[PDB]
């Protein structure tokens, strides 16, 4: 009989018989009207009033003037303050409601053992004496918790072992008996007509727990994408759907039908925005009309993204839109959030820890966190909890060596690195340092990344930065510590002088093996001249096999590095030598557009800035990009030919 | 070991442990408790509580045994001589010990009865539904039936000690035994119609039971048909002798006995009731070992009424098999929740095989025929781990999508034969825009589908005459408002009398609510046709669209060029296999909002994606020498598709990007 | 072979698949793989010109260093899932140019 319009007001439809609403509604505003109800009565009216109020139902829509709704959340597992939620459970419970809330924290806790057996004796001391909502809610979240259980148990002592080397059984094989002979043969889709005849009147609206699919609002999602030249009734719904899961204490927040439409709401809405804007600008203007993509990202947005999104999916983010272009708002919020999940990862480790669930369902929402981060202007000492933990305190299960320092990269993109972050990857290289004193440990990563472009990444920010620390490492290094000394040979530009000094003469150069090998490891700055003699024997056994490492020697001496006369007697041979030691000569129909597929950006800035190549080079690029879609050769002729 | 204990079992005993499953899936089991289970663990009975009448009524124990007539005589004397107080007394002193519950209750509450009965006076069943989180509305005096709070029963016939330890409260003497109908009218007729209305189970009681007689009395004046035999779980350690079986057969018992299913010994009550109760709740989960003839049989019984429906998609299938067998788009099939027979298996490969056929029964050969018509035009083909070159046709034998205005008009104006070309009928008013006319061939339709018992045409009609109920309510809203200024004339399409009528039958519907006010054996056949109410049906097939365009955008910002399936099989056989259930049928939506946009969105990321796959950057070889053998050949379904599920912005969108 | 994916913006086929090595020193290694990352975001202060971070697994634990520039040929190569697919990499090997044409798993770091 009324539309309530999620926007905040209420509209009238079907309302065949009176408009007591609309009567309601006047006589919240006026105080005569008030006055004259009768007193009995009365103490209903301000319950009504109290409630109509924090439900966010303003007014009419005939007097809709303001109707923008700030969404607050209270619950304690929205904001992740695991604190409090075990200081509650370790609290008495008083009442059943307080218990239910009790039950809830501890299944977002990973205890659900505890959380079980907690439900359970809701379901005794209530099984009929009050309105029943806490009774069926107990039952749902019951059977979503041995859900949940029966998920986990098929999973972590399935095939997940290897996640933690032996089984750990995280929940005891009586147990898993017990709840087995207890939950046979469940009912759920009838459980709600097995409630007595007054409940299932009065509370009709609790029906769609009670189904094996009840969030059927994607169908509503597709109108996200339609084309017609608003987006705001669906995420107003989004946060109605989730104040709902989430205050309520109920189970279904962690299941995968939740997180599939959470995960497709905030990449639509954003995709959306992305193509409001760079369509406006088509016909209105880059900065004349062009004010802001229209998204902005709260607290309460990026907690969403930070709990129910995955790697892959940021990423999908952020290679179909522009997320740059949206601010993020409520900068300090997001801060505070973030310290309280590297405090939360800090005492996870250095704890016991061995608790695995929780471990597992909260350590997505970490790595997304510390992943979006790199968005928000962190604080100093903010960012200083959070490189820490995120060095320091996180497993390397999850995040490896390499994956560890695409984060800081991350991280460091739209904030400085003072003297407090870079002493902490210094703590870290130190660290790093002894435990390589062992000498069967390796590196393990899945990313070609390692402890070189730690200390490359220090040097960038901090041309002079000299680890006294590492210095000293070094001076006290011995022979047999072979391995350590290749680990400080990859920190080379760390040491100081006499530490350079003296690790200079444990190994020295040799032929071109050893040559490039230093090369690599970033021995040598200038070529020395003993370097470029050996150089050219081997070029000049080259030419005896001829009558490889050739394309990086041309490479060299296009750079200007490599300061030899001598060796331009000795072309006429490699495409891409001639290419880069004599552009003067070069019949360019032997040119091969893959090597440009292979240059980083400033090899690809030195050639465009070069006169005698560009023409040839851009004009091979739009041949190339004129039969083809590739987007990597039109990414390069954009980028640095034009 | 169990498994094969259940293939040592009289085919009579295997009927009747199928038959009570059924009953209890279909929600129509009522279990009928009595004496026995109570004083299984350690509840006292009542032939101590006679002796201790006996010493404080006649001086010295009891001698010999006492006769049957003096299980109540003797404390009907006692209450007569020496009055109410002593017996009250005496009944509280005996019946406060409180005694754990047993598993044979756990076990009884497990196989969900929809009612229970008892003539136990003690708790027992009451503690295990409350503690096993089961509710049922406690009736034991004539007050409580007013009183009733929910659906499920549990029946107290003889009374209980709720109110009191009194005597009062429960039928314990002769007096209240013989003037129970004089004192308990409405609980004994609640009795009555819960046994003749349901499928009545008696446990614990052993043939020598006031109650049992009494009821199998009852039964001799119900006609012949008019009522179900209830079965009967004897749990006496002492073989039946199959003459008294005969006797209780006849008289409407089918006995289920424990000596003769399990070797116990004579003092193991616990284990002759454990092992039915098991061997019960296990078939409860699987069905008896199958052979050619069942198998078969099996299928048909799940399958013959989809035969009435023209066409079924693909992805629900497994509901029609309740997530059984997880049945693949591309038309295969693999083993998702199956813990049991693989009868999916089993039928594919005597399709396969005409030598295993011809072992098969005289008549069950023709419904294997019929089922495999059925199933080759689904598009089902064999398993997963076996399949090869699934190539299939796409083919729409409608009038609808193929957009012949002229032909379907002339249909219209043919003569009608039957309820089906009625129904097909309607379809095409509906869509030629005289929603009018089309409104009352459905209402027509509705009113005569209803003498011959399918249900389905029914169902269907009134879907259909909803939502045309809504489009002629959204045209309406239209004309009356933008429409009246987009063209000069107002141009009213319907007149006010009929929308007067559609509005007067039309309040207080409840669509959702139509498929639970339908009958429970159309519910349980045609666990698909609930979608349609809903949009759930699309749900299904979009939940796993937004996935699938994710996937293959990565791959465009990745440029990874594939050179094996092409991800966008899964939702070119998805689209025409909506569209083929929803056209071929005849049913409305197929103008619905939300499924146009999920069409116009499956075929955009199709072109998207075949657009891409046009202009390989591949300068080298593929497989052999290229791997690709062919692209988005724009068939004629493709070109409808677009045409009419397109609007002029999305094609220009199209354009503009390819 | 419905594993091999081609990958564009650098040249090299991703493809669950192992391969015997051998070098032109006497040293020669089993059945391995290679790992590329292509990162145009890496730290390159030095002369550095590649945009891929080409590593070796021996075993998937085994990380052999790097030396000289080993002249390995692809050999026996196993996809490890269906059967030997030695010409359909060797035969893709060439006319790419691009050094270890065959890898699995590019991480494509950006």
């Amino acid at each position: 009989d009324y539309h309530f319009e999620v926007n905040g007001t209420v509209v009238r439809h079907k309302n065949k018989g009176f408009g007591y609403m609309e009567r309601f509604f006047e006589l919240k505003e006026s105080c005569d009207e008030r006055s004259k109800l009768s007193k009995k009565q009365y103490e209903r009216f301000n319950a009504l009033f109290n409630f109509f109020e924090k439900n966010g139902v303003i007014c009419m829509a005939k007097d809709a003037g303001t109707l923008n709704t700030s969404i607050e959340i209270n619950s304690l597992a929205y904001h992740g303050k695991y604190d409090v939620m075990k200081k509650f459970i370790e609290e008495q419970s008083v009442s059943i409601e307080d218990d239910y809330k009790k039950a809830f924290f501890l299944a977002c806790l990973g205890r659900w053992e505890e959380s079980y057996d907690l439900y359970s004796n809701i379901i005794l001391n209530s099984i009929d004496e009050s309105n029943g909502c806490v009774y069926y809610l107990s039952q749902i979240n019951r059977y979503r918790i041995y859900q949940s259980i029966t998920q986990a148990v098929t999973q972590f002592n399935g095939l997940g072992l290897l996640t933690f080397g032996r089984h750990y059984k995280p929940f005891t094989d009586e147990f898993l008996a017990r709840i087995e002979r207890e939950m046979t043969n469940f009912n759920i889709d009838d459980l709600f007509n097995g409630m007595p005849f007054e409940f299932q009147k009065k509370y009709k609206i609790l029906e769609f727990l009670s189904d094996n699919q009840f969030l059927y609002d994607d169908t509503v999602k597709l109108f996200e994408l339609t084309n017609k030249v608003s987006d705001i009734v669906v995420l107003l719904r989004l946060y109605d759907n989730l104040r709902f899961l989430y205050e309520n204490c109920l189970w279904s927040v962690s299941f995968h039908e939740f997180h599939q439409y959470i995960r497709n709401s905030m990449s639509l809405l954003i995709e959306k925005a992305e193509y409001e804007r760079t369509r406006d600008i088509d016909e209105l203007g880059f900065s004349f009309f062009g004010k802001k993509s229209g998204f902005f990202m709260e607290y309460y947005d990026f907690v969403n993204i930070s709990r129910h999104f995955k790697i892959d999916d940021i990423k999908n983010l952020e290679r179909s839109c522009s997320i740059d272009k949206i601010r993020f708002g409520e900068q300090e919020k997001i801060e505070e959030y973030l310290v309280g999940i590297a405090e939360e990862i800090t005492k996870q480790f250095s704890a016991n820890g061995m608790n695995v669930v929780f471990y597992t369902q909260f350590i997505s929402e970490a790595k997304a966190a510390l992943y979006f981060a790199k968005y928000v202007k962190l604080s100093e000492e903010g960012l200083g909890k959070i490189v820490k933990a995120l060095l320091f305190y996180f497993p390397e299960r999850d995040l490896d060596i390499g994956k560890r320092y695409v984060w800081l990269e991350r991280l460091t993109k739209c904030n400085e690195l003072p003297k407090s972050i870079i002493s902490i990857i210094d703590d870290f290289l130190v660290l790093q340092a002894e435990k390589h004193i062992d000498q069967n440990y390796s590196e393990v990563s899945s990313n070609g990344l390692y402890s070189r472009d730690y200390g490359a990444l220090i040097k960038h920010f901090e041309k002079n930065f000299i680890s006294k620390r590492l210095s000293e490492i070094t001076l006290c290094l011995t022979q047999d510590k072979q391995k350590q000394i290749d680990f400080l040979f990859k920190l080379l530009p760390l040491l100081s002088t006499n530490a350079k000094s003296h690790l200079l003469s444990f190994k020295s150069v040799e032929n071109i093996n050893d040559l490039m090998n230093g090369i690599r490891i970033g021995l040598i700055d200038e070529f020395t001249p003993e370097h470029e003699e050996l150089i050219i024997e081997y070029l000049e056994t080259r030419k005896v096999n001829y009558i490889d490492y050739m394309s990086t020697f041309g490479i060299w001496y296009f750079l200007e590095e490599i300061n030899n006369s001598k060796m331009e007697e000795f072309i006429g041979m490699d495409d891409q030598y001639d290419f880069f030691v004599d552009p003067e000569n070069f019949d360019y129909k032997k040119f091969i557009p893959s090597w440009l597929k292979n240059y980083n950006d400033k090899l690809l800035g030195k050639i465009a800035g070069n006169k005698h190549m560009k023409h040839h080079v851009i004009e091979v690029l739009k041949e190339r990009v004129k039969n083809s879609n590739d987007k990597r050769y039109l990414e390069i002729l954009m980028n640095y030919f034009i | 070991k169990l498994k094969e204990v259940f293939l040592m079992l009289d085919n009579n005993v295997v009927e009747c442990i199928k038959e009570i499953t059924e009953s209890s899936r279909n929600g129509k089991l009522v279990f009928f408790v009595g004496a026995g289970v109570s004083t299984l663990s350690d509840y006292p009975q009542w032939w101590r509580l006679v002796d201790k009448y006996h010493e404080e009524l006649y001086g010295s124990p009891k001698k010999g045994n006492y006769s049957s007539d003096e299980y109540l005589r003797i404390p009907q004397i006692f209450y007569n001589v020496k009055g109410e107080m002593a017996f009250d007394g005496i009944l509280k002193d005996f019946f406060q010990v409180d005694k754990p519950t047993n598993p044979i209750h756990d076990k009884i509450l497990a196989m969900n009865p929809a009612h229970v009965i008892t003539t136990n006076y003690d708790n027992l069943i009451d503690t295990a539904c409350w503690k096993r989180g089961k509710y049922f509305s406690v009736i034991s005096a004539e007050e409580d039936v007013a009183n009733a709070t929910s659906s499920r029963y549990l029946l107290k016939v003889h009374g209980d000690f709720r109110k009191g330890f009194k005597g009062e409260n429960v039928v314990l003497k002769e007096d209240d035994y013989l003037n129970y109908d004089q004192n308990y009218p409405l609980i004994s007729n609640l009795m009555k119609t819960i046994i003749a209305t349901h499928t009545i189970v008696f446990i614990g009681y052993g043939l020598g039971d006031y109650n049992i007689n009494m009821l199998l009395n009852w039964v001799r004046k119900l006609q012949k048909d008019s009522f179900h035999k209830p079965f009967f779980i004897r749990t006496d350690p002492s073989p039946i002798e199959n003459e008294t079986l005969i006797y209780y057969e006849n008289k409407g018992l089918r006995i289920i006995d424990a000596a003769s299913l399990i070797d116990s010994n004579e003092y193991d009550y616990l284990e002759r009731y454990s092992a039915v109760m098991d061997l019960l709740i296990e078939s409860q989960e699987n069905k008896f070992i199958t052979k050619d003839d069942e198998v078969i049989d099996y299928i048909y019984g799940k399958i013959s009424p989809l035969f009435a429906l023209q066409y079924i998609r693909k992805i629900d299938l497994k509901h029609v098999f309740e997530y059984d067998y997880h049945f693949e788009v591309n038309g295969t099939v693999v083993r998702h929740k199956n813990k049991g027979f693989g009868y999916m298996e089993r039928f594919f490969e005597l399709k396969e095989s005409c030598d295993e056929r011809s072992k098969l029964s005289k008549k069950q050969y023709e419904r294997f025929n019929a089922l495999f018509n059925f199933f080759e035009k689904n598009g089902v083909i064999c398993m997963a781990k076996d399949a090869g070159t699934l190539n299939t046709s796409i083919e729409i034998n409608s009038l609808a999508y193929h957009g012949k205005y002229d032909v379907m008009k002339k249909f219209i104006e043919e003569q009608s034969v039957s309820i089906e070309d009625d129904y097909k009928k309607a379809f095409f008013l509906a869509c030629l825009g005289r929603w009018e006319e089309s409104y009352d061939l459905y209402s027509n339709i509705i009113l005569n589908s209803i003498d011959e018992s399918n249900g389905c045409v029914y169902y269907l009609s009134q879907i259909n005459r909803y939502r045309i109920y809504q489009s002629i309510t959204q045209a309406v809203t239209q004309f009356n408002g933008l429409g009246l200024l987009t063209f000069g004339r107002h141009y009213k399409p319907f007149t006010d009398e009929f929308l007067a009528r559609i509005e007067r039958e039309m309040t207080n519907f409840n669509i959702d609510d139509l498929f639970n006010g339908m009958p429970f054996e159309f519910q349980k056949k045609y666990k698909i046709l609930e979608f349609l109410s809903d949009n759930q049906f699309l749900y299904d097939d979009t939940v796993k669209l937004f996935e699938l365009t994710n996937k293959v955008r990565s791959e465009m910002s990745e440029g990874s060029y594939s050179f094996g399936m092409s991800s966008d099989i899964v939702v070119l056989l998805r689209l025409y296999d909506n569209l083929r259930f929803l056209y071929e049928n005849c049913l409305w939506s197929v103008s619905f909002h939300e499924f146009h946009q999920y069409i116009r969105n499956s075929m955009s990321l199709l072109i998207e994606k075949a657009e891409y796959e046009r202009t390989r950057d591949i300068d080298e070889l593929g497989f052999s020498f290229f791997g690709k053998k062919s692209g988005f050949f724009m068939e004629y379904y493709d070109f409808v598709n677009i045409s009419r599920h397109f609007k002029i912005d999305d094609i220009k969108n199209l354009e503009r990007s390819c | 072979t419905h594993d091999l994916v081609y990958h564009s913006k650098i040249n090299t086929f991703v493809w669950d698949v192992e391969f015997d090595i051998v070098l032109s020193d006497s040293k020669e290694l089993n059945k391995c793989y290679f790992v590329k990352c292509f990162n145009p975001y890496r730290i390159n202060g030095k002369c550095d010109f590649a945009v891929s971070s080409i590593d070796i697994f021996s075993e998937g634990k085994r990380l052999l260093i790097e030396n000289e520039f080993n002249f390995k040929i692809t050999k026996a190569v196993h996809v490890a899932t269906s059967k030997d697919v030695t010409e359909i990499v060797l035969h893709l090997s060439e006319r790419i140019s691009s050094p270890f044409p065959i890898v699995k798993e590019v991480v494509y770091l950006d």
